[PDB]
């Protein structure tokens, strides 16, 4: 399916990356497709909870 | 209980200190190329 | 004056901001975003341009 | 008990060194060659 990235994260704002190479922004009361409704954006750690349960990270490789 | 006036002075220093920080805005720059 | 490299610094941690560039041919500039203190940092990025 | 009071002195001193050592960032050089 399709797997998100954090490209960059401040205090109310993430920017993401997806596998497709589209890029995203989103605050803490957002719409994301395929993962739900965002809970907490946590700037320290890079770590985005999502309504599902998932957690937005880093690529691995790339982080 | 004069804990209170030791900590105003150090505390208005640095609040004077940030609020002076925040006041600065300063002018963009634009470059020309030939 | 002439080239198609620029060369930043990052001068604060952690202060943010933007850069407008106008290209030869383009009439539209081409606006992008800077955020530094990250936990990669771009030490060299290639944009492709549309037209 | 007052030897709390010389240290934070020393290390007044020694801190504040430290942070303005900390806050210095300088600007990069461009060479070109012809």
């Amino acid at each position: 399916r399709i797997i998100y990235y954090i490209q960059a994260v401040i205090p109310g704002r993430a920017w993401l990356i997806g596998s497709n190479g589209s890029t995203l922004t989103v605050r803490e009361g957002s719409k994301i497709p395929g993962y739900g409704m965002v809970k907490l954006i946590d700037s320290l750690q890079g770590r985005i909870l999502t309504s599902s349960g998932q957690v937005i990270k880093f690529s691995q490789e790339d982080s | 209980q004069q804990e209170i006036q030791q900590r105003t002075s150090d505390m208005l220093t640095a609040a004077t200190q940030l609020v002076q920080d925040w006041k600065q805005v300063e002018t963009q720059v634009y470059t020309e190329g030939t | 004056k002439t080239s198609n490299t620029l060369m930043i610094q990052a001068t604060k941690l952690y202060n943010y901001g933007n850069l407008a560039v106008r290209l030869r041919g383009l009439n539209t500039p081409v606006m992008l975003t800077l955020i530094p203190g990250q936990k990669a940092v771009d030490y060299r990025v290639d944009l492709r341009v549309q037209g």
